[PDB]
């Protein structure tokens, strides 16, 4: 997160950090966000490569012990069966991570709240994305989590021509642009929160910003749009 | 575009 701020230890209970292993250690690669005690939703993108990957709930620094902390396995792996590795702007970038063991909620680890399918956020609605990534574009990933404030831009304004044009969908949700607030590599499969009716919901699914660089002004951090994929994500966890 |  470029421009963010360092989050309070239980402000955002359902991120997660999606480690993989590395040689004699684990290396942060994408946020997800716990949906049920063993199931986190992430980005399909960030578990394309055939790597060992791990989960860490209740994660703050990933430098430091924080006292919190439980890591489990990924036992199964189940991407969006449209997802497309080499067209990220098409859409479908998440996927669901069975973990090997159900994790313990505290105050620390709490599952996310969905939107209701459907659901699209009027433009400019408050919200705050999460995660370890880069603090700056070709930076370096955060020890502590980071949040900032991203209010949304409705698809009509990030899909026209000064924004990301039709690189952007109708499953997807835009937020930022402000060129000094974004998300960056890292960030990836974490969610983007967003205050309604008085409570946060994941809204969106990190995905994806400019190859140009992460603060681009009106290029916002795109996220895939979570409420377009409730029944899907239903269906999976039912059958799996 | 780029993954994040
Ligand atoms: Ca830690």
């Amino acid at each position: 997160v470029v421009g963010g701020t360092e989050a309070q230890r239980n402000s955002w209970p359902s991120q997660i950090s999606l480690q993989y292993r590395s040689g004699s250690s684990w290396a942060h690669t994408c946020g997800g966000t716990l949906i049920r005690q063993n199931w986190v939703m992430t980005a399909a993108h960030c578990v394309d490569r055939e790597l060992t990957f791990r989960v860490v709930v209740g994660e703050h620094n990933l430098n430091q012990n924080n006292g919190t902390e439980q890591y489990v396995g990924v036992q199964k792996i189940v991407v969006h069966p449209y997802w497309n590795t080499d067209d990220v702007a098409a859409g479908y970038d998440i996927a669901l991570l069975r973990l090997a063991q159900s994790v313990t909620l505290n105050s620390y680890v709490q599952l996310g709240v969905l939107p209701r399918a459907g659901t699209i956020l009027a433009n400019n609605s408050p919200c705050y994305i999460t995660g370890w990534g880069l603090t700056r574009t070709n930076g370096q990933l955060a020890q502590t989590l980071q949040q900032a404030y991203l209010p949304t831009v409705d698809y009509a304004i990030c899909s026209s021509s000064s924004y990301w044009g039709s690189t952007v969908k109708n499953s997807m949700v835009c937020a930022g642009g402000d060129g000094v607030r974004s998300g960056c590599q890292g960030d990836s499969g974490g969610p983007l929160h967003c205050l309604v009716n008085g409570q946060y919901a994941v809204h969106g699914v990190t995905s994806f910003v400019s190859r140009l660089g992460c603060n681009v002004t009106r290029k916002p951090t795109v996220f895939t749009r979570v409420s377009a994929y409730i029944s899907w994500i239903n269906n999976v966890i039912a059958s799996n | 575009v780029e993954p994040i």
